[PDB]
């Protein structure tokens, strides 16, 4: 047997899939299949039989998928390209702009029943076995994987002007015969209900790293289809979680091994990694999430102590040199990896616990103000990397929606005046920290800085710059996401609503420059930076826009031209995204590379311009309420206003003695320096910075967003309320 | 509005399954059925308000659906058209409904 | 009731009794909100004593200085434990309430 097989796929796997009709190979396949399970179904051995035959059906169902995948390329029958097609009514996939219509045919071919009948005896051979044959499942696991492989999709384009196919990538029709068979196959999994997904469980919790992975991707794929929550709700009650989140306990003690010099191998890194992706599957249900959150989980992570040791280096001692292994990444990106996967739940049980997100807010502060060390470093820590970014922006998600006053006003309440101190002057850090976020990478500086950043190597740098980009763009929205929060939260009081800027365009002037790159120049963020940086920001952001919208506009032109195109421009695109190319390879496929490469950077340039016009619009939100607080509220120092100079400046004041000393001082955050002299100024350098040229932009910009929220227009209120307390002074 | 909780959790089973459009329309016969056994065939108003208001609560669900999905992809256009057919119903209704109320009621007050 | 100059003693003491700290679980107990509101409540007892509340009288200035933690008071009511046992989960409970092995020994000694 061991002879026969490998002289199989030494048939299957190495040779060229030209020499032979792969409508013959394919059918062969099958037969094969057929007839091996026939024998092995009705057996023709004992134990010592599963191991070798279960590597046989590995590579089988391996060889199977990627040889259908063949001929997912070719159409067969008289038409699967062209113009007409009449055999799509054979299947549940259907036409639509180039790339699927290849893919349908494929399908369209063979025989669906086939396809169904031996995935049945694979899954019937699968459930008459028994336990303790952990390797052979798992070659039956991945022989589960090799298949649905083929009925694996995936993910969908991001377009704006809806020139390109968003469709059959999903299962959204009463059609898509992947779709059906799925639910066949649900109906199936369900019939063999808690038996096969016990041992599913038992294999995923105590199995090996390669198994894990398996059942991990098995289950994964099986929940993106399902809506009947089986799964889940015997997994509930089971208690399987109780065992999984006592098993953190052990990961906490094995990661504070890790830390030290010289680690251990990283398959128990693996181990904790594929744990949080299980965590993660969990948490993308509302009810997972709800049961993640009654169990305590941030409690739990709360009381580890992991995340309190960071590498960190100093200008002294043995630093600057690593004992740990070369080959594996720095310590201190070692320690990201741990902290990543707890960040990134908290994220997804904020936003996805809308009922109890009150109590899901307390535990994420919980957890910032116990690893606020940490926080704060990566707060004050001045990087560039793409690492760092990431770090920043996924601490501003959590912070935007979990550190406001509201949270704090809503629970923890009736503790001492000390503990109110104490959580408000951390939760003061963290908005000056975000404050000053905008005034580190705000400038336009960085763009220059990180696009000669990635010039090192061009096949990925790329995508380097698209994520630093992006990365820049969402800290952005989300200090904005932050900062409309709280305004929004600030706006029923009359007497301690404050703006957090000074109106002047010096600094917006300023900002356009340099900002002394030895260390990046930041406003004070202790004493209220100014609304030139919302200005120089917004105006960045709008040529930039602009930018982004031609290059995208040209990018969907030859997107819609790629047929047109000559051999070697194709050539050219595809040696850009892999390096193998030319025209020996079909011209088929060297369209759907350019433009898959055009997908992806569409894709892109989208979601950029998309969340451009968010901080446009949110600017504009800012503009407006800056000026409602100045013009209408703010006492003047020229003059008596009628019942405005009673009306002192947003909040209260400190009682508490300090010196005026030019760092961290919060006492400043609490005064805006206004006069009439002052609003004159800034009335006249808006008139002539803020010209009806910007305006035009602005308005012919928000003309076409504002769909996907569906909220009735507020865009056109903030433009001309924004242009007439521009023409508006002191009353 | 719990109407919305409904339309978030019929949306996430609707992205794996078919369009809303279709599963809207084949959940009003039922009612139709049950307001007409019901209902005699002289209640024939307050039928028409049968179907009108429960099947403006299926307008108010599938906007709620297609409000919040980017309404730019071309997934949604088809279950979109097969709705604004739906609104089309809705005047095509109250369209018959006035105009043969009218003529029964004028019938009456050809005095 | 019986006695007006201690009955302002007696309710000090039976509020303190009645915001002993307990355990504190919001998905996990929490040892550490445990200890602090322990010291807290410690501290709690004595400014009621310097108050005045909970002193001027024999019984419950022993009594706070045992809920304080007092070895020469425990060793003098060794009558009422009568077993080195019982001074030992005494000492734990009024000085050491989470306790570990690594400390257990030495207490025990």
């Amino acid at each position: 047997l061991e002879s026969w097989r490998q002289l199989v796929e030494i048939i299957l796997t190495a040779c060229p899939q030209d020499l032979i009709p792969t409508e013959h190979r394919q059918l062969i396949i099958r037969d094969l299949l057929q007839d091996l399970h026939v024998k092995i179904l009705d057996d023709d051995a004992a134990q010592e039989l599963m191991p070798i035959v279960a590597g046989a059906v590995f590579t089988l169902t391996a060889h199977l998928s990627q040889s259908v995948r063949t001929e997912l390329k070719q159409p067969m029958t008289a038409s699967g390209l062209g113009q007409s097609q009449y055999v799509q009514m054979l299947d549940g996939s259907f036409a639509a702009p180039p790339g699927t219509e290849n893919i349908s045919a494929g399908f369209a071919s063979i025989g669906d029943s086939s396809l169904h009948m031996i995935l049945r005896n694979l899954l019937e051979f699968i459930l008459k076995t028994g336990g303790g044959f952990q390797r052979v499942r798992a070659h039956l696991y991945g022989s589960l994987l090799y298949y649905l492989q083929i009925a694996q999709r995936p993910d969908e384009p991001d377009t704006l002007e809806s020139a390109h196919k968003s469709m059959w990538e999903r299962l959204t029709a009463p059609e898509d015969v992947f779709s059906k068979l799925q639910r066949d196959n649900l109906s199936i999994f369900e019939s063999y209900g808690t038996a096969l997904m016990e041992v599913v469980c038992r294999d995923a919790c105590d199995g090996h790293d390669i198994g894990r992975m398996l059942a991990l991707a098995l289950l994964d794929r099986i929940v993106s289809v399902d809506r009947q929550q089986q799964w889940l709700l015997y997994l509930s009650n089971s208690g399987y979680l109780k065992v999984l989140v006592d098993s953190l306990a052990e990961d906490d003690v094995v990661l504070r091994n890790l830390l030290t010099p010289q680690p251990p191998l990283l398959k128990a890194l693996y181990i904790y990694e594929s744990k949080m992706a299980f965590l993660t599957r969990v948490a993308k249900s509302s009810q997972g999430a709800i049961e993640l959150l009654r169990s305590g989980v941030i409690v739990r992570l709360a009381q580890c102590q992991v995340y309190d040791m960071r590498p960190e280096t100093d200008p002294h001692g043995v630093f600057g040199m690593r004992e740990t292994p070369v080959f594996i990444p720095a310590p201190v990106e070692r320690y990201r990896q741990i902290l990543l996967p707890a960040l990134q739940i908290c994220q997804l049980i904020l936003t996805s616990s809308t009922a109890q997100h009150l109590q899901a807010a307390g535990q994420v502060l919980q957890f910032l103000v116990a690893h606020s060390d940490t926080i704060q470093a990566i707060l004050r820590s001045q990087e560039g990397s793409l690492g760092s970014l990431q770090e920043l922006a996924l601490l501003t998600g959590i912070i935007s929606k979990a550190a406001l006053p509201g949270v704090l006003n809503e629970l923890d309440i009736g503790l001492n005046d000390g503990s109110m101190m104490e959580l408000q002057g951390h939760i003061g850090r963290f908005q000056r920290q975000c404050l000053a976020l905008l005034n580190r990478f705000g400038g336009s500086d960085r763009l220059r800085q990180l696009s000669l950043q990635d010039d090192s190597s061009r096949l990925d740098g790329v995508s380097k710059k698209d994520d630093m980009e992006l990365a820049m763009q969402q800290i952005c929205s989300n200090v904005m996401e932050y900062c409309q929060a709280l305004m929004i939260q600030n706006s029923p009081s009359f007497q301690q609503t404050v703006c957090l800027f000074t109106p002047s365009l010096k600094e917006s002037a300023s900002r356009d420059g340099t900002r002394q790159d030895s260390q990046v120049s930041i406003l004070p963020s202790w004493r209220l930076p100014s609304l030139g940086v919302v200005i120089h920001l917004l105006k960045q952001s709008a040529n930039n826009f602009f930018t982004y919208y031609d290059i995208h506009r040209q990018s969907v032109g030859k997107l819609q031209n790629v047929e047109q195109l000559p051999p070697d421009e194709i050539k050219e695109l595809c040696q850009s995204e892999m390096p193998v190319g030319a025209d020996k390879i079909s011209t088929t496929q060297k369209y759907g590379l350019a433009r898959r490469r055009l997908v992806k950077l569409i894709n892109s340039r989208a979601k950029l311009l998309s969340l451009c016009s968010y901080i446009i619009e949110t600017c504009l939100y800012i503009l407006w309420r800056h000026l409602e607080y100045y013009l209408l509220h703010c006492t003047t120092s020229d003059s008596q206003d009628p019942v405005f100079s009673n009306m002192t400046f947003g909040n209260r004041r400190f009682q508490d003695t300090f010196n005026t000393d030019p760092n961290m001082d919060p006492r400043n955050l609490r005064q805006n320096k206004v006069s009439q002299q002052d609003v004159d100024t800034l009335l006249r350098e808006g008139a002539n910075s803020f010209g009806e040229s910007l305006q035009k932009r602005l308005l012919d910009i928000e003309s076409l967003y504002c769909k996907v929220r569906s909220r009735h227009s507020f865009i056109q209120a903030l433009v001309r309320r924004i242009r007439g307390l521009l023409r508006v002074s002191r009353v | 509005s719990p109407s919305f909780t409904e339309d978030i959790t019929l949306s996430a089973v609707m992205l794996q399954e078919e369009d809303p459009g279709e599963a809207a329309t084949m959940s009003m016969y039922p009612d139709f059925l049950k307001s007409f056994l019901e209902h005699p065939s002289s209640a024939v108003f307050e039928l028409i308000e049968q179907y009108e208001a429960t099947c403006n609560t299926q307008i108010t669900l599938l906007k709620k659906i297609v409000k919040r999905v980017t309404p730019g992809q071309q997934k949604f256009s088809k279950t979109a058209s097969i709705l604004w057919l739906l609104q089309q119903e809705m005047v095509t209704w109250r369209l018959i409904a006035a105009l043969y109320r009218d003529r029964i009621q004028s019938a009456l007050e050809e005095e | 009731s019986t006695s007006a100059s201690a009955r302002s003693m007696c309710r000090v003491l039976d509020d303190l009794l009645k915001k002993m700290p307990m355990l504190h679980t919001g998905g996990t107990q929490t040892l550490t909100e445990f200890e602090l509101k322990w010291q807290h409540w410690r501290e709690e007892c004595e400014r009621h004593l310097q108050n005045g509340t909970f002193s001027s009288n024999v019984h419950m200035e022993a009594v706070c200085r045992v809920l304080l933690g007092d070895e020469e008071v425990l060793l003098e009511k060794r009558d009422l434990m009568t077993t080195w046992y019982h001074f030992l989960v005494s000492r734990l409970l009024f000085k050491h309430p989470t306790v570990k092995p690594t400390e257990l020994h030495f207490y025990a000694q």
